[PDB]
């Protein structure tokens, strides 16, 4: 009846949360719903497709490329940005290397409002001579979004691929009984919450417990059609 | 078990494909199961570790536990640095494993990667645990495995129905052939051949190999028909039961034996689930209340003998 | 005294299935059904397979019909029901249990559609029928589908139900619970009184005795050897101190 | 409270002992942490639960 | 489990010799109120509670911790068994 | 220290024959030797519990 | 011969007082008793409970009555049959001893009645405790009921040849460790013979 | 998209609520966090106190009376009664019965701000001439409070009963495919409410959702910590 709710987060990416003592039984009422929507919605960047020279088929491989085009892709699909104006819900980034390099996802062209956030990722290496050249497609939603759902090609060869729309990776929460003075039965409810980086598991929660109260606000107007 | 337990559906039927692309809509149109060892060009995958390309473990999970994937499937990996084909469990147990030591570097480094893990892979683990690492690191371990565990099998729910033993088609089969070697034996009683010993020893030994052409047949039907049945899980992962216990509660339960100690000569047929005849269950009754005094006796002589060795390497 | 089944307290079946009553749980998160009925006691699926009692199993099985039958049924010993009646008691149950669904003004739910369908996968319904067929051929099983009260999520594979006649036994936890720190003393030797009503502690067995040996607990095994237990100064040179 | 408190604050450190008979292997004797709890009933570890 | 058990068995020889030691040490820990020890205020074995947190009054504890740092000298035939009671009684009341 | 009850079950009046149960035992109900109960089992491990 | 009565609930002194102990003043001690006078004899059947006996060290030593079982003015015990010529149920009700037993040959319960007459070429009975397969004229008796294989608790056991003695020895036992209840409630599946 | 809501009521015992279209899975989500709460903290009466003129105890036997007192408590713990006003705390219920008759809840002494919902719930059967007088207080409180751990005073003999709040005897919920929205696999949630008389369903589902968006917004702001 009086709850302590409290954060210790590290970084943007890892956070947690203790919201102790509560009544028997209410921790897990907030524990899934919490859960099931924070890596169900929450949007954010979530590249889709990707589009390069010489390399039609998502198989045949690209000479001058220590890697082969599906590393290419999983890199791409490891990667995060985000768009600075609300408008833009879609942007294309575009790169291209040639010679012997380490190519980066810093090395990635510029864009609009765009910023990467991951600078320093691999995302391939150039041998020499190597001429590569790709432009990628970025929008932006929720949940996730495989490469059989979204049937994106801006160009005669493009590649969809899957699309790592929530910010958050994996909460699995816990309750424990805690004891204060007396009656055992009591909820210690916390919480784990991971975070690409689009914004800190404080923001990412805060966003969920909105996404509730709205939800349950939706309770207002009866429609009597009594059997 | 459960989770690590990798699933492999047949009704695919094992095809051929030149492209991806053939297999894909395969799948979709149901003309092939999704864990079923398909050809695709010049190499075979299963359409699962096509369907499924994760960069890292969090994006298997994300994917499945959002629904859309099954919990043990095959799929294509990048766990730690390198591409794998294996399940979303799979690698949740290396994960919970280095997560409880502290660096999964070592974990999945002592760990086995390919086989679901029933008793002994476990064990092992403990044992690699304790000795590579420390002790407290292993107490962790130990209780990782035990929290994460129990949830896990609360989560399967997995339950014992009267039809989660199916007795092999071949019992009535397998059985009544001895049932024509007996008169058989019996047609040589009367023909001078067989006297009454050497009978009762063809026939004793008759229903001694009676016994094996039911209990293989037992064990082969949960192999290849239901890998996912409760009873046979259960025993074999090492969670509960042994394979005679099964054998009774299946196949045929087999001779008995009279308490003048002699074994009976007579065939029990019917299982637990099939349920006993008044005579089979009396038949029974006699070595099995044998065997309570049998142990319950000897219990005794175990303190008899325990309390005479302290008494001598003591000091 | 009107005892009330407590935590702990002995409880077994007519199968002999033995076991203590470990931590009740509240009506809340308990795994219903979509009438919304909690079942009321969640019973372990292991010792069936090794004590090989598969009686409480189809006890079990004809007690999911005679929930939505009411129909109270007598099986002789060594001659009774066999699988084909139960059987068709469960389709009967079915037919009008599904029916009350299809009546009341609803369908298929989307977590059964799951469950029918990772179970078709294992092969436990026969594929190419429709979700009322499977879920015909479960429930006829023994076997039907639970949500857990706690997530809302329902269970991976189906689990058996219904109705059991369970038993509460002799040994209550109440009575057999006990404990001390300085009571009578044996007139002869000064070692103290035994059993529960003496109002006393328990003993240490030369079992006892030799496993802290074992250990090498040298003044654990003394403080049961003197201090603790027939010593005249020391126990009292103990309650004075530690007071 | 005055009690069910302090009793706890005379607990924390120091752990007690629990036998099972008969007693066979010494580790049918461990030493656990005293966590009070409700009811008459004592919770042990599902692991060493072998042992005894 | 005792965080430190790993440092502290590969401490001493033997087993037992582990027990001696933190025995002995808690003993002079109570019987001087921790006004001995080797511990800074923020290595004090502190005892949460809904009151106030203080330090854990338990000695095995406060020996445990105290040995973990290794501050502590321990052996057999160290010191005359005379002075060390009669200076280890002195320093404090 | 297991009592000893004895439910009635009859009316304030109306007609029976020979051998009809007008009451209880301890265990009885309605003349069908009761011990225990009935209730909703389920099969399935939870929580290790 | 004489202890506390068992009043832990009405069927428990029901069964308290149907128990046959081997032990006491004349009888024998947990000393002389090895196998023999544990083991169950052949002519057992109808007569002694096979399954139902205390857990302990005391298993054999002490079981019960059979619950058609009757015991003459010379002590032995009779177990109730059925004389039966050619294939015809008599309604005559023999209560045969255990020597008289082992003369003739006595049919089951299970057996294939069509319309009081036999049914199949080769039915189950049995001779000094001997199953082998019969004709349906060399048949001379036949069994009232599986009920007297068992005794009083061991029959209140629905679905009892699907499990196992061991089990059904604690699943009788415990009834009597059984306590009433305020609300108690009878199976919804039963034997019957409540 | 704005959310279908519409409430179907049956009197005081029956309801259901409809809430479609909605998100992929989350009609769980919805769905059985509320449940939860819904079965728990949803305050209701089913008695507390008892007192009847000649009884000494809760086995004792009255003459002209066909059950023990216990058993008229078995019937005491089913009885419902309604409060007509929201501010109080209590009450005194009155009874009295003579001759050959049944007595029922109906049979109570009506007074002010008091309702009876099921005045056919049998009580005790009085034979000939039998003489019953009897009261209890029904207070009213919230979740399962045994007898034991409640006291009452009243009197010489004042015998306590357990306390079944919860006027909520079940609740469930169903998740099926809604035809109401844009996309495909969502869900249409129908939560199906089952309550006695001392509250309507849909108040029910009201305060429910009121206890649950309190517990909700308990996610206020934190104490930062990391190390």
């Amino acid at each position: 009846k009086a709850p302590v709710f409290t954060a210790t987060t590290q970084g943007d990416h890892y956070g947690e949360f203790v919201l102790e003592p509560l009544e028997r039984g209410f921790g897990v009422t907030l524990g899934n719903p919490l859960r099931r929507i924070l890596l169900s919605s929450i949007p954010g960047t979530a590249v889709t497709s990707v589009y390069i020279e010489d390399v039609l088929h998502e198989f045949s491989t690209i000479p001058g490329v220590k890697e082969d085009v599906v590393e290419i892709i999983l890199n791409l699909k490891e990667l995060v940005v985000r768009f600075l104006d609300p408008k833009m819900a879609s942007t294309t980034l575009i790169l291209r290397a040639e010679g012997p390099k380490e190519v980066r996802a810093g090395d990635f062209t510029p864009s609009a409002d765009v910023e990467i956030m991951n600078p320093d990722l691999h995302i391939a290496t150039l041998e020499e001579g190597g001429k590569l050249y790709m432009e990628v497609r970025v929008d932006r939603g929720v949940g996730y979004v495989p490469a059989e759902r979204h049937g994106i090609k801006d160009r005669i060869n493009a590649i969809p691929v899957d699309a790592i729309f929530s910010p958050v990776r994996r909460v699995a929460f816990q309750v424990e009984d805690t004891r204060l003075g007396q009656r055992t039965d009591l909820d210690k409810l916390t919480l784990r919450i991971w975070t690409d980086g689009s914004v800190t598991p404080l923001e990412a929660l805060n966003q969920a417990v909105a996404i509730l109260k709205e939800h349950l606000n939706y309770f207002a107007n009866p429609e009597a059609s009594l059997l | 078990y459960y989770i690590t337990q990798v699933r492999k559906e047949k009704k695919g039927a094992g095809m051929a494909f030149a492209t991806p692309e053939e297999a894909l809509a395969a799948y979709e149109r149901g003309e092939v199961a999704l864990n079923a060892p398909i050809v695709v060009a010049g190499r075979e995958t299963s359409v699962g570790r096509l369907k499924f390309v994760f960069a890292n473990p969090d994006e298997a999970l994300l994917a499945v536990a959002h629904g859309l994937l099954d919990l043990q499937d095959v799929v294509t990996v990048r766990y730690l640095g390198r591409r794998l084909e294996t399940s979303p469990g799979r690698i949740l147990f290396a994960r919970i494993v280095g997560e409880a030591v502290g660096d999964e570097k070592v974990a999945q480094e002592l760990i086995q990667m390919d086989v679901p893990q029933e008793k002994n892979s476990l064990k092992d683990l403990v044992y690699q645990a304790f000795l590579r690492l420390g002790m407290e690191k292993t107490a962790r371990l130990l209780d990782a495995l035990k929290y994460y565990g129990f949830t896990l099998s609360t989560t399967s729910g997995i339950t014992i129905g009267i039809d989660d033993a199916v007795i092999p088609e071949e019992k009535q089969r397998y059985l009544e052939e001895a049932d024509r070697k007996l008169r058989q034996i019996e047609q040589a009683y009367e023909m001078g051949f067989l006297t009454d010993r050497e009978r009762y020893d063809q026939v004793i030994q008759l229903w001694t190999e009676t016994t094996e052409k039911v209990t293989q047949a037992v064990f082969k039907n949960f192999e290849e028909n239901y890998p996912f049945n409760p009873l046979y899980v259960m025993a074999q992962s090492g969670a509960r039961g042994n394979p005679q216990q099964i054998r009774q509660l299946c196949g045929m339960r087999g001779l008995m034996q009279k308490p003048s100690g002699e074994t009976f000569e007579v065939p029990v047929r019917s299982s637990f689930r099939e349920g006993l005849t008044v005579l089979e269950y009396f038949i029974s009754s006699h070595g099995a209340r044998k065997g309570g005094a049998d142990t319950a006796l000897r219990t005794a002589d175990s303190g008899y003998l325990t309390r005479k060795l302290v008494d001598v390497a003591h000091e | 005294q009107k005892r009330k089944l407590q935590v702990g307290d002995k409880l077994a079946n007519r199968h002999g299935n033995k076991g203590v009553v470990a931590k009740i749980l509240p009506v809340e998160d308990m795994p219903h059904l979509p009438d919304g009925t909690p079942v009321d006691v969640i019973l372990n699926p292991l010792g069936v397979p090794s004590r090989m009692n598969l009686g409480q199993i189809l006890e079990t099985h004809l007690g999911l019909a005679g929930y939505f039958l009411g129909q109270r049924y007598i099986s002789p010993v060594f001659d009774g029901a066999t699988e084909p009646e139960i059987k068709e008691l469960l389709a009967e149950a079915f037919n009008l249990y599904f029916g009350k669904r299809q009546g009341e003004g609803f369908g298929v739910d989307k977590r059964e559609k799951e469950v029918l369908a990772r179970a078709e996968k294992l092969g436990l319904v026969s594929p190419g029928k429709s979700p009322e067929e499977q879920l015909k051929e479960l429930f006829d099983l023994g076997k039907v589908v639970l949500y857990d009260g706690r997530t809302g999520e329902p269970f991976e594979g189906p689990i058996v139900v219904g109705q059991m006649f369970i038993m509460k036994l002799y040994h209550m936890v109440e009575d057999k619970m006990h404990a001390r720190s300085t009571g009578p003393y044996s007139l002869i030797t000064q070692q103290p009184l035994g059993g529960k009503a003496q109002f006393g502690g328990q003993r240490f067995g030369e079992m006892e005795v030799w496993a802290l040996e074992a250990y090498g607990a040298a003044h654990t095994l003394q403080e049961m050897l003197t201090i603790k237990s027939d010593d005249i100064e020391g126990r009292n040179a103990a309650y004075q101190a530690i007071i | 409270d005055e009690v069910w408190d302090a009793l706890e604050e005379v607990i924390h450190g120091k752990v007690v002992l629990l036998n099972r008979a008969p007693t066979l292997h010494r580790l049918g004797i461990q030493a656990f942490q005293p966590v009070l709890v409700e009811g008459q009933s004592i919770q042990l570890h599902p692991l060493v639960c072998e042992a005894f | 489990a005792e965080p430190g058990i790993d440092k502290l068995f590969g401490m001493v020889d033997s087993k037992y010799r582990l027990t001696v030691v933190v025995a002995k040490r808690a003993q002079q820990l109570l019987r001087h109120r921790f006004k001995n020890t080797v511990l800074e205020p923020e290595e004090r074995p502190k005892m949460r509670t809904l009151e106030g947190l203080y330090d854990d009054p338990n000695a095995v504890t406060w020996a445990m911790k105290e040995l973990l740092t290794g501050r502590l000298f321990f052996g057999e035939n160290l010191v005359p068994e005379d002075r060390l009671q009669k200076e280890m009684e002195r320093l404090y009341p | 220290g297991t009592a000893f009850d004895q439910r009635p079950r009859v009316r304030v009046g109306q007609r029976v024959k020979k051998g009809d149960l007008l009451a209880d035992g301890p265990a009885s109900e309605e003349g069908f030797l009761a011990l225990g109960q009935n209730v909703l089992v389920a099969i399935m491990p939870f929580d290790g519990y | 011969l004489s202890q506390f009565k068992d009043e832990t609930n009405p069927l428990s002194s029901l069964r308290h007082k149907r128990r046959i102990s081997a032990l006491g003043p004349g009888g024998l001690t947990r000393e002389r008793a090895g196998f023999d006078v544990r083991d169950v004899h052949r002519t057992h059947y109808g007569r002694i409970c096979p399954v139902e006996t205390p857990e302990g060290a005391n298993i054999g030593l002490i079981t019960s009555l059979a619950a058609y079982a009757r015991v003459d003015a010379l002590g032995f015990i009779r177990t109730p049959y059925r004389r039966v010529k050619n294939g015809v149920v008599t309604e005559e009700v023999v209560y045969m001893t255990a020597s008289e037993e082992d003369r003739y040959t006595i049919a089951q319960a299970n057996t294939p009645l069509e319309g009081d007459r036999i049914a199949t070429d080769r039915v189950v009975a049995r001779r000094r405790g001997e199953p082998v397969i019969v004709a349906p004229e060399e048949v001379e008796f036949m069994d009232v009921s599986p009920k007297q294989v068992f005794s009083l608790n061991t029959n209140l056991i629905p679905f009892l040849e699907h499990d196992d003695a061991n089990r059904a020895l604690m699943g009788s036992n415990m009834q009597t460790q059984a306590v009433p209840l305020i609300r108690a409630q009878a199976p919804v599946v039963m034997t019957g013979l409540e």
